[PDB]
Order: structure tokens, then sequence, then C-alpha cells
């Protein structure tokens, strides 16, 4: 699981790998209200649930 | 001109600073922390290393009982075993079939490998932070190396720089650490002179070249086995040969905040905690007078395509009318949008192009282009890749204030509810007034 | 038998502790802190020594004009003066009376003689306390030295002493200190590379052999006088020669708690703050079985003289009858009356005398000779001398246990007032009783 803090993976004697997550989502933020709330749900789930 | 700014203590992300000295064209500084280092003040407690038991040749008395001596050696232990009858290769060593007593003695001492193979137990008092920085001073990359304790002002190209102190006193190390060769471990090693057998520190020494040795390995001798001249004993194995297999991961791999660890001296590089107060002293000659810089008019923007991914997913096109040719420092008035460039060349009746990185679903930001602002607006789209290998170029998560246009649904519904409540309140208050008029 | 006790951190004052173990005769240890040392961990910042101005011979250009050249000397400064007409011993130097110029150049460097006359500014993080102790073991003085951080265990006469940690972390050193030979001053020296002219630190070097010199003496060249080839200048006098005659008082004259301060390494010796928790772990061979100890009956004490004069001003004569000759460890459990000796030979039916020091205005206390208890009572006269040169050899505590035996005035007055109050309350109760039955 890659959190927003980022993940560092060291594999054997290789140099550690670093991974960070983007703001990818399936919804759209300029369409119908269900679409935009789904978008903000995929981005920030807890915050969007509490605010709605 | 003394300028003071604070940037987050994050390595490798090129930040931006604005120095708006009045009467002079605005100055944009692109500073990038190449490395920050924390170095605790060590205080060696003792040096541990694998011991060795020193067993001199046993003394076997052909007749009568040998006498046990006494010494002050670190773990000296003597014992007298009676009734022995040793055999050598040719025949019986002792003349008489009994009454022979063997004097077995042994003690411990540091091994020869203690010079090279050893583990140092220290104490970490307080780290003297140091830093190295890259700044695009006057549009050219220059590097600045200085301490980060609020002292040691450093100069380059006549411009002073003094950085720190770090807003975070957090250090990866604890009050006690050990180092083996390049690995450092936080562990609460036993007090000197009280090492338990088998565990780490059964034998302790102040320095590798010291002669005083404290060793607690419960060396116990045992009776020779049925006509042989050996000296057997029952000693707890080395606690350091055991620790070496039982080490576990060192701080290089377990420390938080993406902390690196080095040795000679022990450091902690590129920790991500806190922010860096960086204060510059930019001389008057560095600035250019405002009349010298050009003036831009009729600026119209456009965003052909935008994507709110990290690594500068947006691109904007701005028309211009720049009067004289010169260096037009470009800047972004909005925190949420970080434009890539720091200055471009403008002259004529044409347009330019920029790149920016944002986390907003709807672009809304003002571009400071050589004292003349401009408004840019576009709809950003989500990225296609779930994860990437670099930290986000843009500032941070958009705060709850900044939603996306077509949030107008929120305003619509809240206005409708407020309107309903308003008509309800007006009806109630007019009824209350007319009922107050009764009698 | 491990026995943890605490003694006050005062140096040179003996303290008696009671080690009592069932089945063994009680043991009393007389211990006395010989010295306590605090060793700060130093992280040198920079060395300051008086500068020297290096003025090369002037370049007077005959019938021409010279030009300034730029270099990166620590405080380099050059100027060109026109219209000069210098002379020499034989005659005028330049051919023409006008159009002559002189190039004056100078900079500053550390005095290469000042590898000794330097003052070094440090930082002090924390002190590794170390203590040297003298304990009276079984009628023998044995001296023990150990670290006072509680992380050091030593041994002598097969007895293990672990001393520490210090109760108080107070140290006479601030974070930033300077040392000059034997003197050390708490002062917030200017940060590196930002020294002020004329004050301490105008010329800063990292280490006395390091070649990087930061100097801020505001050297300013001046116009040569008419017809002379000298190179005049205006420089702020050395800040270190100015400090040397304005230092003030070293810490060994200013620090509180009667602190004593030394250097190389810097130390704070014999602080009077806090208390020292000394833990003693003693073997069973040292003890003596209760049956093996003498038993004394019919102990009666008489005190012919007593004076609370800080130097054992009382003498108590104790009659006794003892079973067998032996060593009885006398002790006083009244923690206001210290007694000098810790054991005395007993035999048959004989007397003994002890010397006790108190501050009580009426000496009333119990003495445990070996295991039996005797009660002592005496009257104290105040001493005649107002001043003594040694710390008091006893302790002072709260009032309730220090009032004279002639405090009977307090009891009489309080009892009389209580009696009259009780009588008034009883009369009021009786009057209420009839008034509660008359209605
Ligand atoms: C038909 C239906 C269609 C309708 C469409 C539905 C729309 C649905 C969506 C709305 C979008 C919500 C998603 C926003 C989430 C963004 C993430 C975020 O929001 O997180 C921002 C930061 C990061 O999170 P953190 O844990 O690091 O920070 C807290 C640190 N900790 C824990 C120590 C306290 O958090 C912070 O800094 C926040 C700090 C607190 C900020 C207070 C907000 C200021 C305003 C307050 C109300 C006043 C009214 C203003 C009105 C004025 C108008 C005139
Ligand atoms: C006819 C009858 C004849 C009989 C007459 C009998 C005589 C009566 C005698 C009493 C003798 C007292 C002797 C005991 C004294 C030893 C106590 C002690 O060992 O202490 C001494 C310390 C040492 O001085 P220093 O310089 O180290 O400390 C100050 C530090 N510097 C200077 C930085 C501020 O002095 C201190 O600290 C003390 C600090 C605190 C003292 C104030 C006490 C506060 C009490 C308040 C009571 C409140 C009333 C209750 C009412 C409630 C209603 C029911």
């Amino acid at each position: 699981t890659v959190p927003t803090e980022g993940l560092e993976v060291t594999w054997g004697n290789n140099e550690p790998y670093k991974y960070w997550p983007q703001l990818s989502t399936n919804g759209t933020a300029h369409g119908h209200p269900h679409e935009i709330i789904l978008y903000y749900y995929e981005l920030y789930p807890t915050m969007t649930v509490v605010v709605v | 001109y003394e300028h003071v700014t604070v940037i987050p203590n994050t390595v490798g992300v090129p930040y931006k600073t604005l120095v708006n000295r009045p009467g002079y064209s605005p100055m944009v500084l692109e500073m990038e922390l190449l490395s920050v280092t924390l170095e605790p003040t060590l205080s060696l407690d003792y040096i541990t290393c694998e011991y060795k038991t020193v067993i001199p040749s046993p003394y076997v008395k052909c007749c009568g009982t040998a006498e046990c001596k006494d010494k002050s050696l670190p773990d000296y232990s003597c014992k007298v075993f009676t009734g022995v009858y040793p055999f050598m290769w040719g025949g019986a060593y002792c003349f008489c079939d009994t009454e022979n007593t063997q004097l077995s003695e042994a003690h411990v001492e540091k091994s020869e490998s203690c010079k090279t193979e050893f583990a140092s137990a220290y104490r970490a008092h307080t780290a003297s932070a140091s830093a190295k920085l890259r700044v695009l001073y006057q549009g050219n990359n220059v590097t600045v190396s200085a301490y980060a304790n609020g002292d040691h002002a450093v100069t380059v190209k006549d411009a002073k720089f003094i950085v720190g102190p770090m807003s975070s006193a957090w250090t990866p190390f604890d009050n006690k650490i050990v180092v083996y060769k390049g690995d450092v471990y936080n562990m609460d090693y036993p007090p000197f002179g009280a090492g338990r057998p088998g565990q780490f520190g059964d034998i302790q020494s102040r320095t590798p070249e010291s002669e005083d040795v404290y060793a607690n390995t419960q060396l116990v001798l045992q009776r020779p086995s049925a006509g042989t001249v050996h000296v057997p004993y029952s000693q707890a194995p080395s606690g350091f040969k055991y620790w070496l297999k039982e080490r576990g991961a060192s701080l290089q791999h377990t420390a938080p905040f993406g902390c690196q660890i080095a040795t000679n001296p022990v450091r902690a590089m590129n920790c991500a905690v806190g922010n860096m107060p960086i204060s510059i002293d930019i001389p008057d000659a560095a600035f250019t007078r405002v009349v010298d810089a050009p003036s831009l008019t009729d600026m119209s923007c456009e965003v052909p395509a935008c994507t709110h991914s990290s690594d500068f997913g947006g691109v904007a096109i701005i028309k211009y009318a720049a009067s004289k040719k010169g260096k037009c420092a470009v800047h972004s008035m909005t925190n949420a949008v970080t434009i890539r460039e720091a200055e471009i060349e403008v002259e004529g009746n044409s347009q330019l192009q920029i790149s920016f990185s944002t986390a907003l679903a709807s672009a809304e930001f003002r571009v400071q282009v050589c004292s003349t602002q401009v408004h840019c607006a576009a709809e950003c789209h989500p990225p296609k890749d779930h994860i990437v290998n670099y930290p986000a170029s843009h500032t941070t998560l958009g705060v709850q204030d900044i939603s996306v246009t077509a949030m107008s649904w929120v305003q619509k519904i809240t206005g409708g509810v407020g309107l309903v409540v308003a008509v309800a309140a007006l009806i109630l208050i007019v009824v209350l007034c007319v009922s107050f008029s009764r009698h």
C-alpha cells in the first residue's frame, strides 16, 4: 500500500525504490453531481464522506 | 537588502521565493535543498568485541596436591582436580597410579580481532545540523554550504546566506546508540561493569587499546576426562558473535521521515521533518531598477490542455506587449499552482508558453509577469497513472476551501435552503408582529 | 546484600549509613564524597586571535596612474591616490611634480605568533558526571572512583559500588562558553562569519591551523601625507586585545554553589547541588552473624557536656555490661544528632564514651550500640564563636522536632486555653440542653 507519505522499498542489494501516488480517479469533477461526488470520494474518502 | 523566508525541509524539490523590494523589479529565487545533515555529539561509553579464553598448560603434579594460586585477571578461575592419571603418547605421565592432582587455570582477555571487529556504544547528545543548498542566484546555479544552527553566515557572489535553525529538534537517534561498521542501532546497552553473560556486552572495554577488561562469561572449569591432559571448561559463548546474527535491521532501513544514515561521523541526511528558515542578504547591485525592467500590456492567457498530475501537467499560452526587451521574471500569485519557469525573454507582439503543476480540478490562478498580473482559468483532468517515483511538484492537497467550479451546485442548494428559511422567518415574524398588535 | 542509600552531594562531609540485615549484626558504613566533577561535551565553534594587517610596500607610479586590482584576501582593500609627490632620503622620487599616483593595498591575516594567545568559543551540551568516593569498610579506608551517571559499576574488597545518577542536572555552564587558558566565561559570542569590528570575534577562524579567516575590522586606507611614502589607514583595534582587559570574572570566581572550575578538559568540580544516590552491593562474607556479635545489657547513658558547635561539641558516657569482647557498630537513629565513630571495642562490664554533634537546643536521642537501644538526654549550651571555617557536621530540619525540652511553656499555655475553651463549650452545651427541653 502506497500512502500519500510515499513508500520506500529496498530489494536485495539494489538501491531503494521510492513510490508516490497520484490523484488518479474514474469520476469527473465537472459533470453531474453524482460524478463529482464520486470523484472527490476517490480522491479524499473520509473528508468527502464527513462533509457530505 | 536582508530577506527572510521559510521553505519546507524537503530535499530535491525546487521551491520559489519572491523578494519584492519596492522601487525594484521583483526578484524570484529558486532554492533547492540538495542535502541537510544532522550529526549528534558522540561520547564513547565502551568498546565491545569477541573475547578469548587464555588457558595455559595444565600443571599435573606427579605426587601430592598442587596449590591453587590467585590472580587479578578479568575472569580468572582456578581449580584443582585430584586423582587424575594422565597418559602421554609413550606411557603414563605420572609415576604413581593415584595421588596425582592436576592444576587447571584459565582467564579471559580481549581477542586480537578487537582492533578491527568491534562495536562502539555511544550517547547522542545533540545534533549540529548542517546543510547544502542550490540557489538560482541571478539566473545561474550556485551552491551554498553552511551550518543550520542559526549561525555561520556564508557568502557567495557578494550575497550572504544564513539558514536555520531547523524548526524541528527531532533526531533519528536516541540517547544511546551503537555502531558496528556502517549500521547504527538504538539500543539500551548494559551499564559498564554489569554485562550479562551471553547477551550483548559480556566483555566491555573503554577503548580498543585499553588494557582494563571487564568480562562476565561465567567461565567454569571441569574435570579432565579419564586419563587425558586437556583442560575443559563451560563458558557462555560470545555475546557479540551472537548479536551479529541477532542484529536485525539498522536505522538505515527503519528510521522515519525517509531518513538516511551514514557513518564516519554518524549522520542523518535528508530527513523530511520541519521547515528551513532561510534568510538571504541580497545586495542592492543584485536588483535591477523598476524603470529598467520592461512593462507588459494587453496580456491575454489561454490553456490549451491541463492535467492536475504531479510533474507540471499543465501548459498555458500568454500573449504580450512588452515594450522594451528584457528579463521578465514570472511568478504565480496562487499557492495552489506552481509555475515551472523563473524568468523568460519577451519582446514584440507575440505570445509565450509556460508549464505549471496543480492539484486543483479547476485552474484559477494569477501569473505575476513582470509587475503585471494576469488571470488564467481552465479545467484540469485527472492523471492516468496511479503512482509515480517522485514527490508531487505542486504545493499540497487543496484545502477544503478550494473545490472545483461546478461547485455552483453547493451555492444553488444552499441558496435555495436559505431562501426557504428566509420566507419562513419573514412569515413567522409578520405573524408575531400582527399578533402583538392584538389588544 | 544490595543496599541503596542517598547522601547529600556536599563534598568532604562524612555521612553514616546503616546497612541492617536480619540474621547478621548491623553494619554501618562511613562514606565521604572526596570530589565530584562535571565534564561538558564541547563542540568547538571557532578560534579568535588578534589579527595582523599585512601592508606591502606602496606602488607609486611615476608619470602615470595605476589601477586597482581585485583579490579574495580576508579583508582586502585597495585605493589609488593621485597628485602625490613622495620624497626619499636623497631627493624627490617621481620625476614630475604632478600626475603621480600611489597604489595602497592591505589585508588582514591571523597572527602566526598567535598559536598560543587564542581564546576558543565552544558549546556545552551535557555533563558526564564522575565522582571519587571514600568509604569506611570494616575499619579500613578504601577509595573508590566511578562515573556518576549511574552507568558504571566498580568493585574493591569484593564489594560493588555503583554511584549515581546525579539528582540535579544543574551545571554552571551555559550553552555558549569561551575558554582562555585557565579561565572560562559564559558569553553569547557572535555567530561565525558575522563578527563585529572592535568587539570580541572580529576575526574568527575555525581551528588555529585552519586557513580560512573571516575578519571584519573595517580597514580603511587614507591619503598619504604630503611628500612621504607611508601607508596610513584606519582600522578598528583588535577585539581580542580589547576583551583581554575587559573579561571580568572567570567562572571560578562567579559560579554559584561554591563551584570550582578548571580547564583542559573543562570541569566543574565539587558542586553543592542535589544529592548523590549511592548503591552498594556487598558480599555475605563481610557480614557477621547476630549470635556471633556481642550482646550488651543494662546500658545507661550520661552526658556531662553538650554544645551545638558544629564540631562534635558533646560527649556521652555509656555504662554497659557485655557478654563477649567484640566490635559493636554504634549508631544514632535520631536523624538530628550525628555521632563520629562507627564502631568501638566492647568487653565485660565497662564504660564507653562517644562524641556527637547536634544543633538541638536539648539533646534527646537514642543510640544503638550493637543491637540494644539506649536513650540519651542532655542540655545544650550555645557556642561562643560566631564564625567557623568548616561546614556544619550535622543537619537542620523543621521546628516541631527542634524545640527545647523547656517548650513546656507552649504545652501549659495551650492546655490552659484549651481547658477554658472546653469549659465554655460544655457550659454552652448544657445551656442548649435545657433550652432544648423547655419548649
Ligand atoms: C447535488 C449535490 C452536488 C454537491 C457536490 C458535493 C461536493 C462534495 C465536496 C466537497 C469537497 C470536500 C473535499 C475536500 C478535501 C480536501 C482535503 C482537505 O481538506 O485537507 C486539507 C488539509 C490537510 O489535512 P490535514 O489532516 O493535514 O490537516 C489537519 C491537521 N490536523 C489533523 C492536525 C488538525 O487539512 C487542513 O489543513 C484543514 C484545516 C481546517 C480548514 C478550515 C476550513 C475553513 C472554513 C471553515 C468554514 C467557514 C465558512 C467559510 C465560508 C466563507 C464564504 C464567504
Ligand atoms: C512563652 C512561649 C515561649 C516558646 C517560644 C517557642 C519559639 C517558637 C519557635 C520556632 C523555632 C523555629 C526553628 C525552626 C526553623 C527551621 C526551619 C527550616 O529549616 O527552614 C529554614 C529555611 C532556610 O532559609 P533559606 O534561605 O534556605 O530559604 C529562603 C530562600 N531565599 C532566601 C532565596 C528566599 O528557611 C525557609 O526556607 C522557610 C520558608 C518558609 C517559612 C514560612 C512559613 C510559612 C507558614 C505559614 C503559616 C500559615 C498560617 C496558617 C493559618 C491557617 C488558619 C488555621
